[PDB]
RNA sequence: UCCCCCGUGCCCAUAGCGGCGUGGAACCACCCGUUCCCAUUCCGAACACGGAAGUGAAACGCGCCAGCGCCGAUGGUACUGGGCGGGCGACCGCCUGGGAGAGUAGGUCGGUGCGGGGG
RNA sequence: UCAACGGAUAAAAGUUACCCCGGGGAUAACAGGCUGAUCUCCCCCGAGCGUCCACAGCGGCGGGGAGGUUUGGCACCUCGAUGUCGGCUCGUCGCAUCCUGGGGCUGAAGAAGGUCCCAAGGGUUGGGCUGUUCGCCCAUUAAAGCGGCACGCGAGCUGGG
RNA sequence: UCCUAAAAGGUAACGGAGGCGCCCAAAGGUCCCCUCAGGCGGGACGGAAAUCCGCCGGAGAGCGCAAGGGUAGAAGGGGGC
RNA sequence: UAGAGCACUGAUAGGGCUAGGGGGCCCACCAGCCUACCAAACCCUGUCAAACUCCGAAGGGUCCCAGGUGGAGCCUGGGAGUGAGGGCGCGAGCGAUAACGUCCGCGUCCGAGCGCGGGAACAACCGAGACCGCCAGCUAAGGCCCCCAAGUCUGGGCUAAGUGGUAAAGGAUGUGGCGCCGCGAAGACAGCCAGGAGGUUGGCUUAGAAGCAGCCAUCCUUUAAAGAGUGCGUAAUAGCUCACUGGUCGAGUGGCGCCGCGCCGAAAAUGAUCGGGGCUUAAGCCCAGCGCCGAAGCUGCGGGUCUGGGGGAUGACCCCA
């Protein structure tokens, strides 16, 4: 009876959270598409992943219509 | 109808409940209070009053008051109300649903048929002093397929409808029987 | 604030992993055993989920 | 009918949405206690209903079975059972209305919609119509 | 300090749809033409250039309206961490902390930051 | 298409009732157990049938349950062995009663019968066919009951299957 | 790919459903331009549906293929290099 | 996600509205009018969904800050065993809302706590984590009539079945308690005496259909009263009867709904039984309250050991946790 399939669990979502050190470039969000968007400081991959381009810490923000945005308020 | 309320504040509603007490609210745009009535009384007024007929409140503070009745919100699992909603109206256009008499057997009630009366009641917008106890409704020229929509209405004095032109009020439907059975279950 | 005492009264055992820890944190070694300390937050904190076990006094 | 092929069992927790109030007639059937009603009970109670008063008002149904009923022919363990046996059936949670009539007298009512409660596997109750509406 | 308009950002429908009224003095639109820069799978529609005359019609700014959209409590219930009791069960009840969706009352035809021209 | 996709060789299919060793109740077949869908019985509702008349007698559509004889599900003791159908001998227990005893109802004149209720005390034949159980049949009877006991009974027997 | 999967990640069964073993020198990079589906009305052949004009129409289209997530403030359609 | 919701995808009962289809009158020029039919789209009413979501908790996850010295935590390294798990509670799939069934998730106990008290007996249910000793003490669950420690304890109810001592739809003037409705001293409920009627024989079918098979249905008259009729009955009547009024009588009475305990439904195989005996204002059930018995749990006293700390220049050894 066809039916025992099934893919391997990918393993996504955010990374690191809000208030949270980062170091230079490290990953932040992996997600299917673009549940959320760049930022300040903050790029995004091929796969839509959301990675740092600098070091500090991480904040989110709605903008409602716009979107859902990740990025980091550096410090040094 | 007339009726004797109760301050309340803190206490558990499901503690009133206990002794016999049914909580609810009193409000309006300027008003809004925390009460209960007694349950047993509630049921023999509410029974005869219900969300189209007024209610005169009464506290502890000599107050009396025109409250409507908004919603009862019920005990799923042998029906019982819960909580009870009180708009204490003023003198402004308010809109409320009110009764409907549909005097007159139809054409189809005559030759067998059935009355379905769609609606009990009409949305209209209407002032505290309008209150018409009913609205006639001479569905009578009713033969079977036929129906009663908003547009024709005996509408009273002061009491325009704020629901559609188009919504239906009633209609006279075939009876069900057990010829049809035979029928039915065939194809 | 008063200091808390708490006497263990009730077995841990059965009871879920977490509530073994508390009565850990809260020094509660072995049963019947007193226990007075500060009321803090965080001290009633643990002292709360424990509470099926323990009766608290206030000193 | 349409949707797409075999269901999930799910449980019947509490009855919380299970139930509602009297719609359209003159009287009802609620039920008291939990269970999946076939198609078969349904049709049972109905055909039943009208059987009493020949020719006669309206009944209405206020429940309606969309679960499709799995069950194996006598075997063991490989798939999911072909189902569909005794087909379909409706979640009928504590304070539910069943069936509504309208267009006859009460001793009509509470006799037909009795006679129904007699092939519905619950507990069953008569309700009037108090008042209580929204 | 204030008001009108112009360009720009912010909160992201309480800002929107529609209805009605309103301003061209400055601003903006439309309008005149297409020699030149440049342009249409065809059309100066659009983009682009030169430029008075006309206009506030369209667009847009402003304002009033709630009919639609959008926001929307309170009380109360569902459900539920943690604790306890009941029925063979399908299940149900109590304590402690949390607590909606729906619907109701009601709100809304926005608010504000920077810069520039205009009295 | 190293696709048996972490890919044993470059290079490979059957059969054993002639069979054998190591292991397993970690796993089937018997039986027991748990379960009771299937099975057997009882019951609720009462459309309808029975001239009239829902239960003399009967019961659509659907509902609740008992029992643990069948078919089955699971794999729990038992694979350093719990012998398996049928017959024979000897039985014994249940009662949902086949007969005899008692009783209500009857669409019971009488005789005879229908059906339900009480009631194990004892009784419950001989032969043909087949390994048979089961069943059909012959001739009788008050009747020729059903079922449990490892589908009772192989340290009792048989050994047709 | 989705569900089961109990709002982190993960998570089983001979549980419920469907795909892959490719394709594209343009279906790729960039610069500029452009915005659907669909509904009503008007239109010679057409005709439910070609193409034409009007109005309404925030994403129900489209994104080579399954499904999901995303998406017109482009990832969608056209062009130049 | 539970919940809830119907705005997307689908599902859906009833009605409104309205394309296409069905069927009749009316047609051939094709048109129209009906329709107690079928039905898209749209609307209101009402609802369903693991793989639907406008919405959406408790909670969980992670970072920061603080408490937290624990047979905690981290790093390198030597040594392993284990890779059949099992039951229970909860949340799902499979299963048949079967299984001492199965398959995951969270927890837990057995495993290895078949050690100790409770549950008659019984790995995993309730209680509790056994270092040893004691003819000491408090308590846990459970229990206090005898076997068997300790109350035939106190107070207020209920149950008459041995219910308790463990079965379902469904049933019934079992009994107790609360509530609403109507009747009655201008005389109720019951019983009991009288009428209980007239066109009527209601109309329609049917062989027949006289309140009284089946179908359709709502008159008035004599009156204080008697249904176009309740049930039997005859082939069809009459009949008797309730309904219905008036008298006798003399005080209560009928019904609807909620709650507590109990009754029927209730049939098995070696001998019975709730562990037993026994128990009925209880030794049962519900509420309340004081006391006591009861473990290897905790306290008291003594000892052992190991770790930690303090005394010991001193080791030895001493105290304390
Ligand atoms: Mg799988
Ligand atoms: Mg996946
Ligand atoms: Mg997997
Ligand atoms: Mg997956
Ligand atoms: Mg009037
Ligand atoms: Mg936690
Ligand atoms: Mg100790
Ligand atoms: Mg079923
Ligand atoms: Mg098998
Ligand atoms: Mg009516
Ligand atoms: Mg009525
Ligand atoms: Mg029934
Ligand atoms: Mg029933
Ligand atoms: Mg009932
Ligand atoms: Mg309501
Ligand atoms: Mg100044
Ligand atoms: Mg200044
Ligand atoms: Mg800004
Ligand atoms: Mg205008
Ligand atoms: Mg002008
Ligand atoms: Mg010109
Ligand atoms: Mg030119
Ligand atoms: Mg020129
Ligand atoms: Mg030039
Ligand atoms: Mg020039
Ligand atoms: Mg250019
Ligand atoms: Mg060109
Ligand atoms: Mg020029
Ligand atoms: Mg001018
Ligand atoms: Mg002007
Ligand atoms: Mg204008
Ligand atoms: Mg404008
Ligand atoms: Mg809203
Ligand atoms: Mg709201
Ligand atoms: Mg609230
Ligand atoms: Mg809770
Ligand atoms: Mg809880
Ligand atoms: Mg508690
Ligand atoms: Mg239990
Ligand atoms: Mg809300
Ligand atoms: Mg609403
Ligand atoms: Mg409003
Ligand atoms: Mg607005
Ligand atoms: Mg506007
Ligand atoms: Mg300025
Ligand atoms: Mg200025
Ligand atoms: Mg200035
Ligand atoms: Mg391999
Ligand atoms: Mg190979
Ligand atoms: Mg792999
Ligand atoms: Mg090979
Ligand atoms: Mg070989
Ligand atoms: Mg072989
Ligand atoms: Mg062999
Ligand atoms: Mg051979
Ligand atoms: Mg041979
Ligand atoms: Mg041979
Ligand atoms: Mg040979
Ligand atoms: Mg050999
Ligand atoms: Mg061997
Ligand atoms: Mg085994
Ligand atoms: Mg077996
Ligand atoms: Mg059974
Ligand atoms: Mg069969
Ligand atoms: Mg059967
Ligand atoms: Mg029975
Ligand atoms: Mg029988
Ligand atoms: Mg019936
Ligand atoms: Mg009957
Ligand atoms: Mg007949
Ligand atoms: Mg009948
Ligand atoms: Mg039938
Ligand atoms: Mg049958
Ligand atoms: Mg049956
Ligand atoms: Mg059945
Ligand atoms: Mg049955
Ligand atoms: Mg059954
Ligand atoms: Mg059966
Ligand atoms: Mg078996
Ligand atoms: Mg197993
Ligand atoms: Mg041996
Ligand atoms: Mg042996
Ligand atoms: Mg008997
Ligand atoms: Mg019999
Ligand atoms: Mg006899
Ligand atoms: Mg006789
Ligand atoms: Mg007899
Ligand atoms: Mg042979
Ligand atoms: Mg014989
Ligand atoms: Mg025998
Ligand atoms: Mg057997
Ligand atoms: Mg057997
Ligand atoms: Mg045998
Ligand atoms: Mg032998
Ligand atoms: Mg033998
Ligand atoms: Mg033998
Ligand atoms: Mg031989
Ligand atoms: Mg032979
Ligand atoms: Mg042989
Ligand atoms: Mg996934
Ligand atoms: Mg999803
Ligand atoms: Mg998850
Ligand atoms: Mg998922
Ligand atoms: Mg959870
Ligand atoms: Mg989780
Ligand atoms: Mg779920
Ligand atoms: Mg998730
Ligand atoms: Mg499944
Ligand atoms: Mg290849
Ligand atoms: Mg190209
Ligand atoms: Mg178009
Ligand atoms: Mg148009
Ligand atoms: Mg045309
Ligand atoms: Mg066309
Ligand atoms: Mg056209
Ligand atoms: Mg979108
Ligand atoms: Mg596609
Ligand atoms: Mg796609
Ligand atoms: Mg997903
Ligand atoms: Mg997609
Ligand atoms: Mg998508
Ligand atoms: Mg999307
Ligand atoms: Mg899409
Ligand atoms: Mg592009
Ligand atoms: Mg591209
Ligand atoms: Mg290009
Ligand atoms: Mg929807
Ligand atoms: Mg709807
Ligand atoms: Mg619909
Ligand atoms: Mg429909
Ligand atoms: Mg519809
Ligand atoms: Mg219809
Ligand atoms: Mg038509
Ligand atoms: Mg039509
Ligand atoms: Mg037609
Ligand atoms: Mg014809
Ligand atoms: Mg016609
Ligand atoms: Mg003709
Ligand atoms: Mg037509
Ligand atoms: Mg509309
Ligand atoms: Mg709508
Ligand atoms: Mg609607
Ligand atoms: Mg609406
Ligand atoms: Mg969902
Ligand atoms: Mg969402
Ligand atoms: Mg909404
Ligand atoms: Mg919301
Ligand atoms: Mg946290
Ligand atoms: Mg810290
Ligand atoms: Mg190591
Ligand atoms: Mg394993
Ligand atoms: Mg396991
Ligand atoms: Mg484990
Ligand atoms: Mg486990
Ligand atoms: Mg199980
Ligand atoms: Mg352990
Ligand atoms: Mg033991
Ligand atoms: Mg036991
Ligand atoms: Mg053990
Ligand atoms: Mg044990
Ligand atoms: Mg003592
Ligand atoms: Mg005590
Ligand atoms: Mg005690
Ligand atoms: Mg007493
Ligand atoms: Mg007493
Ligand atoms: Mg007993
Ligand atoms: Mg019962
Ligand atoms: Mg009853
Ligand atoms: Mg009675
Ligand atoms: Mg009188
Ligand atoms: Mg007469
Ligand atoms: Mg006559
Ligand atoms: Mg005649
Ligand atoms: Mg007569
Ligand atoms: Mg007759
Ligand atoms: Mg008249
Ligand atoms: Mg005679
Ligand atoms: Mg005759
Ligand atoms: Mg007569
Ligand atoms: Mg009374
Ligand atoms: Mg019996
Ligand atoms: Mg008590
Ligand atoms: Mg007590
Ligand atoms: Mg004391
Ligand atoms: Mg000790
Ligand atoms: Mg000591
Ligand atoms: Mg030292
Ligand atoms: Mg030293
Ligand atoms: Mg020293
Ligand atoms: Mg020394
Ligand atoms: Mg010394
Ligand atoms: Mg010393």
């Amino acid at each position: 009876t066809k039916n025992g399939r099934d893919s391997q669990a990918k393993r996504l979502g955010v990374k690191r959270y809000e208030g949270q050190v980062v170091r230079a470039g490290n990953i932040l969000v992996r997600q299917r598409g673009t549940r959320f968007k760049p930022g300040k400081n903050v790029g995004m991959g091929r796969d839509f992943t959301l990675f740092a381009l600098v070091d500090g810490v991480v904040e989110f923000q709605d903008r409602g219509r716009l979107g859902r945005y990740v990025h980091v308020r550096p410090l040094a | 109808y007339r009726l004797k309320a109760y301050y309340r504040e803190g206490e558990k509603p499901s503690a009133l409940r206990r002794a016999g007490k049914l909580p609810g609210v009193m409000y309006n745009r300027h008003l809004n209070r925390k009460v209960y009535v007694d349950l047993v009384e509630f049921d023999k007024v509410f029974r005869q009053a219900s969300i189209h007929h007024v209610i005169v409140l009464e506290l502890p503070d000599g107050q009396s008051l025109p409250t409507l009745v908004r919603q009862v919100n019920l005990d799923k699992r042998r029906r019982r109300p819960e909580h009870v909603d009180f708009f204490v109206l003023s003198d402004e256009p308010v809109e409320m649903y009110v009764p409907l008499r549909f005097v007159g057997t139809p054409a189809g009630v005559r030759a067998g048929g059935v009355l379905q009366e769609i609606h009990r009641d009409i949305l209209v917008k209407v002032s505290p002093r309008n209150i018409p106890e009913f609205i006639e409704v001479d569905v009578s020229g009713l033969e079977i397929g036929d129906s009663l929509h908003a547009s024709d209405l005996k509408l009273p004095p002061g009491v325009e409808l704020a629901v559609s032109p188009e919504e239906t009020i009633a209609a006279v439907v075939p009876p069900e029987d057990v010829e049809k059975l035979a029928e039915e279950a065939a194809a | 604030m008063p200091r808390l005492k708490v006497k263990l009264v009730k077995s841990p055992i059965g009871y879920p992993k977490d509530q073994k820890a508390a009565l850990k944190a809260l020094g509660l070694r072995r049963l019947q055993q007193e226990r007075v300390l500060e009321d803090t937050p965080a001290i009633r904190g643990n002292v709360e989920k424990v509470a099926h076990l323990v009766r608290v006094e206030v000193v | 009918r349409m949707k797409y092929r075999k269901q999930q069992r799910g449980r019947l927790k509490g009855a919380t949405k299970g139930g509602d109030y009297v719609a359209f007639g003159d009287f009802g059937l609620v039920a008291l206690e939990p269970a999946w009603i076939t198609a078969q009970q349904i049709e049972a109670a109905r055909v039943a209903m009208v059987r009493h008063f020949r020719r006669g008002g309206k009944i209405f149904i206020r429940i309606f079975p969309d679960k499709p009923y799995t069950k194996k022919p006598l075997e063991v363990r490989m798939g999911k059972g072909k189902g569909n046996v005794e087909g379909y059936v409706a979640v009928v949670k504590p304070g539910r209305v069943m069936f509504e009539v309208a267009g006859v007298t009460e001793e009509q009512a509470m006799e037909a919609l009795r006679i129904a409660g007699h092939k519905l596997p619950i507990k069953t109750k008569i309700v009037r119509r108090d008042a209580y509406d929204e």
